């Protein structure tokens, strides 16, 4: 008989081995596949895509229809914030239960830049203007649009065509920020402020409103694994 | 341009002014049966402009309190002509779908509906108590569709149960989050940018051909992501129009006359 | 609601007879967890039939039950006139329910 | 061996039941009661779970059956809050004991009743 | 093009011009597929970062549980019949790997099942007990599930087995794509039968979504050994591995909890998310 | 009849004991491809830097 020696890690069980088995169904002839649309390869293939953000989240009006409507008004211009985000993909409450929120639950590292997109749903005849700003960590978070003005930035003009992507770039002190709430690697904040009031004519309604998307580039990636923590089983 | 689009298919024909490009599900167009992944070894019919047309399904009433409606898919064309009566005497057949929405409203309306395709749209039960409990008189309702909810509600009356659906609407019917029904095909019919859409669905399963009777393949859920209101309840009326493409039927048999009273 | 039986059923001693419990798509149809019951007048009921085909000890393996479908089915062969009783099918609805039968005299003649 | 209660006869008010096993028995397994009125046949009240005082009770009988428990005398009581004339019948203590082969859900195990108490009878 | 490196951010100057990459129209359909150098003054930067840990057999390479399932050797002198278990094999029961599945509609994977087996006595000790032996025997559909724990179908004429002896390392076997289709489907918006006007009620009835009854077959455990004097209770963990698996269609993953082997919902757990404020960072 | 391929950091060997194909090692080395068909679906080719409706 050849001589062998046994090492470490003989006898256990990993759950992520690549290892070889024998076949309980010897000679099976497998059934062959068929050219079935839409085969996916990678999972940022679905990353890629755009999904809705649910921005309200008030304790009236949340888990309805109505926390993904961002309600815009043609009241006399103030420099208060529309909405707020944290950027934090997997644990702002907001940004968590999106797609890109959900492949990122189960990932404990991402990079990469994000497509941020808003859909104005007003009249034809309303117009007007939007600040959309991202502000890297490390300051006080902007409360007034003169402190917001000075970051990344994008004036985005409501005309015919209908939405406007600001893309994040990929501002960051580590390679890969981790999907937990670490002040080490926040991802800084977003809001969007009027530049201009939305101004629209008589015979309209005065209030209209908005819908945002989150997608990444091409640029992104992830790579850790682990258990969600959205779902739970009792008993 | 790109707006105006002409959509012939048999001697049917669509022509709209304020069109987005249209959408290809999944990158592919609707096939024919390749030899390579034909399992039936009888020969098929192909009734093609028999039933390559476009029917136009019950119109919807879209209100302020409308909270949406869904279709099944071949479901609803069972009663649609040539196409239902090869549906009812066919064991297997297998068919893409142009489906077509529209809806029309002035440049001082707003709002805006996703029109979004579900392969396998499987949806939630009315019991608490009885799962997968739901009839087939209730569960495939024909050209009239469904209606989403926007709360929950079981019967109670155990001795006599509804054995209905009951979608709720941001759940998405089954259980699923709103906001990530966009990784479906879709489009967003916004009433300032585009009066239609189109999408255009291949034939998607595990199998080459499949029992139509049994078997519903896509679903199509139209959603208001913003409510309608104009300067006043206002109703617009939302017209689906769907045309069956590279249809092929196998396996004739008697007619099969489901229950449905 | 109930599970389905037959009111009566009368054979003499020797013969082979069966006693039917039909269901819905639920209890019998989807779940396994059928099981039959034995009530001798006046005393406390006896299980006969615990799993599907599956006996407990002290019981003849004169009876014997058998599932098709909706509808499973206890066959007694070769009756005795000690088997004269009542007997009730019993089973499993989807969801956390139990489901008795309506019941089955069965008379030796 | 499981010992029932008393026998009690008051119309229209409540009626409280009693049922009292070993503690082998009440600790490791489900308690259930079944009704039995005369030649109607067997009816499933409901179900007590000592080993986790979870409590299921059916739709014919939820508005009107509280069940409890009590680990000192390995005892569990079942209280009928409103009783009709209907309800006069002949009342069940089970536990049930007999395991199953076939794994219920995929973390469980179901157990079949095969002990049964004397029983009591009880007039509206 | 499998484990190489993301495209590289081109340098991009100011721009003034008529080219409008920031404005799109979601109606279309389309995702405005830009770059960082499209809209603000990127630099040059070599990237290093790869997709391979994104992919999709490396996203289902790690095992999950799917059964834990028990089995006993009853003490000799008592009457109760020693319980053997059997068990519909499925993987909807457990939460973790059912979500991850119903990320996709249809999927094709080879299974490799792994056993982990665990005892422990129920009494006091009054004589200890062997080393024990449990045969797993897979029960493909239609075949006669077992009465008896010795049972004549235990023989294993045609059935697949393994043997299993307490205390060496857990056992493995791999099953080909066993699936009569040319996937699985995670969904089935149908039903098994069509009633009929024909028919009575009780026929032609059938479940919603349950595409079959027995999909993939039985597994069954038992103690090979005779009864013990003393009790001795185990219980077997059953882990599923798929291999080069392929999915088809992509699908939101299921928020609200779930109840039974369909998508339906409990009543009042249907609150996902929760409170905060639109303006609060 | 081995199998050799290199590791990204050199080589490793493989080599396929049992004929059967679900015996094997997942082998990793998978191909990727252009997000094109979830991401632009349209019949027409979108041009990014064009405005997306005419």
């Amino acid at each position: 008989g050849l001589p062998v020696m046994n090492t470490p890690g003989s006898n256990q069980y990993l759950t992520a081995d690549n290892f070889q088995s024998p076949c309980a169904l010897p000679e099976f002839d497998v059934t062959p596949p068929i050219d079935i649309p839409g085969e996916v390869k990678n999972m940022m293939e679905l990353a890629e895509i755009d999904t809705m953000i649910p921005f309200d989240l008030s304790a009236k009006k949340k888990n309805t229809m109505e926390m993904y409507r961002v309600r815009l008004s043609d009241k006399p211009h103030t420099d208060d914030p529309i909405l707020c985000l944290s950027l934090s993909p997997a644990s702002d409450p907001r940004l968590s239960h999106t797609m890109l929120g959900e492949i990122l639950n189960y990932y404990t590292h991402w990079a990469g830049s994000l497509k941020f997109t808003f859909l104005f749903c007003g009249s034809m005849m309303a117009t007007g203007k939007l600040l959309v700003s991202y502000a890297p960590p490390g300051a006080d978070p902007p409360k007034k649009r003169k402190e917001a003005m000075l970051g990344t930035h994008v004036i985005w003009d409501i005309g015919l065509q209908s939405s406007c992507t600001m893309v994040v770039p990929w501002i960051s002190n580590t390679t890969y920020r981790q999907t937990i709430d670490d002040s080490f690697t926040e991802g800084g904040y977003i809001s969007v402020f009027y530049q201009t009031r939305i101004v629209v004519p008589l015979s309209t309604p005065r209030e209209m409103d908005i819908l945002g998307f989150v997608s990444a580039c091409n640029d992104f990636s992830v790579r850790l694994m682990r258990d969600t923590t959205h779902i739970e089983q009792k008993a | 341009s790109d707006r105006v689009l002409q959509l012939t298919l048999g001697n049917s024909t669509i022509t709209t002014q304020e069109a987005a490009n249209s959408v290809v599900a999944y990158g592919r167009w609707p096939e024919y049966l390749r030899d390579s992944e034909a399992n039936p070894v009888d020969q098929p019919t192909e009734p093609d402009v028999a039933a390559c047309r476009f029917y136009t399904l019950d119109t919807v009433s879209w209100t302020k309190e409308s909270r949406g409606w869904w279709w099944k898919l071949p479901d609803a064309l069972r009663d649609m002509g040539l196409f239902g009566q090869n549906m009812y005497y066919h064991y297997l057949g297998r068919s893409g779908y142009t489906v077509h929405v529209q809806c029309n409203a002035s440049k001082f309306h707003q709002g805006a509906l996703g029109v979004f395709a579900v392969p396998e749209m499987c949806l939630a039960g009315d019991s608490n108590t009885t799962t997968m409990h739901t009839s087939y008189q209730n569960a495939n309702p024909g050209e009239k569709g469904g209606t989403f909810t926007g709360t929950f509600t079981p019967d109670d009356n155990q001795t006599s149960p509804a054995r209905r659906f009951c979608p709720v609407d941001y759940l998405f019917g089954n259980g699923t989050l709103l906001g990530n029904a966009f990784v479906f095909p879709h489009q967003i019919i916004n009433l300032r940018t585009n009066n239609c859409a189109t999408l255009v669905l291949p034939y998607v399963n595990s199998l080459s051909i499949d029992s139509m009777v049994k078997h519903n393949n896509w679903g199509i859920a139209i959603l208001p992501l913003a409510p309608l209101n104009f300067a006043s309840s206002p109703e617009i009326p939302i017209t689906l129009t769907i045309a069956p493409m590279c249809c092929e039927f196998n396996g004739l048999r008697n007619i099969t006359l489901p229950r449905l009273q | 609601s109930a599970l389905t039986q037959p009111a009566s059923v009368s054979g003499s001693p020797g013969q082979s007879i069966t006693i039917s419990c039909t269901g819905t798509i639920t209890d019998i149809g989807y779940y396994n967890y059928v099981s039959w019951y034995q009530q001798h007048p006046g005393k406390a009921p006896k299980l006969i039939i615990f799993d599907v085909t599956n006996r407990p000890s002290g019981v003849s393996d004169r009876f014997s039950g058998s599932k098709s479908g909706n509808t499973a089915s206890l066959t007694i062969s070769g009756l005795q006139a000690e088997d004269e009783g009542d007997y009730y099918c019993f089973s499993h609805r989807s969801n956390n329910i139990r489901v008795f039968g309506g019941g089955t005299k069965l008379t030796v003649l | 061996l499981v010992q029932s209660g008393a026998e009690l006869k008051k119309p229209g008010a409540s009626v409280k039941f009693s049922c009292q096993a070993s503690g082998f028995t009440f600790t490791t397994y489900d308690i259930h009661w079944v009704r039995q009125a005369p030649g109607q046949g067997l009816e499933w009240m409901g179900m007590i779970s000592p080993s986790r005082d979870s409590t299921i009770y059916a739709q014919k009988f939820q508005g009107r059956v509280t069940m409890t428990s009590d680990t000192s005398t390995s005892t569990v009581y079942m209280e009928l809050t409103s009783l009709r004339s209907e309800d006069t019948a002949l009342y069940y203590c089970a536990t049930a004991s007999r395991p199953s082969a076939w794994v219920f859900r995929s973390l469980y195990t179901y157990y079949y009743m095969d002990v049964w108490g004397t029983g009591t009878t009880v007039t509206v | 093009t499998s484990r190489d490196a993301l495209p590289n951010t081109e340098a991009s100057g100011p721009a003034h011009s008529k080219e409008i990459p920031a404005l799109t129209a979601v109606e279309t359909g389309a995702t405005n597929p830009l770059v960082p150098s499209d809209t603000v003054q990127t630099r040059h930067v070599v990237q290093h970062r790869s997709r391979s840990e994104s992919s999709i057999e490396s996203f289902f390479a790690r095992g999950a549980c799917v059964a834990i399932i028990t089995v006993d050797n009853s003490a000799s002198t008592k009457n109760k019949d020693k319980l053997f278990t059997v068990w519909k094999i499925t993987y909807k029961d457990t939460v973790q790997l059912r979500r991850k599945l119903e990320f996709f509609t249809y999927s094709r994977f080879d299974m490799e099942f792994t056993f982990v087996v665990t005892a422990n006595f129920t009494e006091t000790n009054n004589g200890h007990a062997l080393n024990q032996v449990y045969q797993i025997m897979y029960v493909p559909p239609g075949a006669p599930v077992p009465e008896k724990w010795d049972d004549y179908t235990w023989q294993t004429s045609s059935n697949p087995s393994i043997f299993y002896t307490y205390g060496t390392a857990p056992a493995r076997i791999s099953v080909p794509y066993v699936g009569i289709s040319n996937a699985y489907s995670h969904f089935y918006d149908g039903f098994s039968k069509v009633p009929l006007k024909d028919q009575s009620a009780a026929l032609g009835d059938s479940l919603y979504g349950a595409a079959s009854l027995n999909d993939f077959g039985i597994l069954a455990v038992r103690v090979v050994n005779d009864h013990n004097p003393t009790k001795v209770t185990s219980k077997i963990r059953v882990y599923l591995k798929p291999k080069h698996i392929r999915v088809w269609c992509p699908r939101p993953p299921r928020a609200v909890a779930y109840y039974g082997p369909g998508v339906d919902y409990k009543d009042g757990t249907l609150t996902p998310l929760s409170t905060k404020d639109l303006t609060t960072y | 009849g081995a199998q050799v391929s290199s590791q990204k950091v050199i080589n490793y060997t493989t080599i396929n004991y049992y004929r059967d194909s679900a015996s094997n090692a997942a082998s990793k080395q998978d191909f990727s491809q252009d997000p094109s068909k979830f991401t632009e679906p349209i019949k027409d080719v979108l041009i990014k830097t064009s405005p997306m409706l005419n």
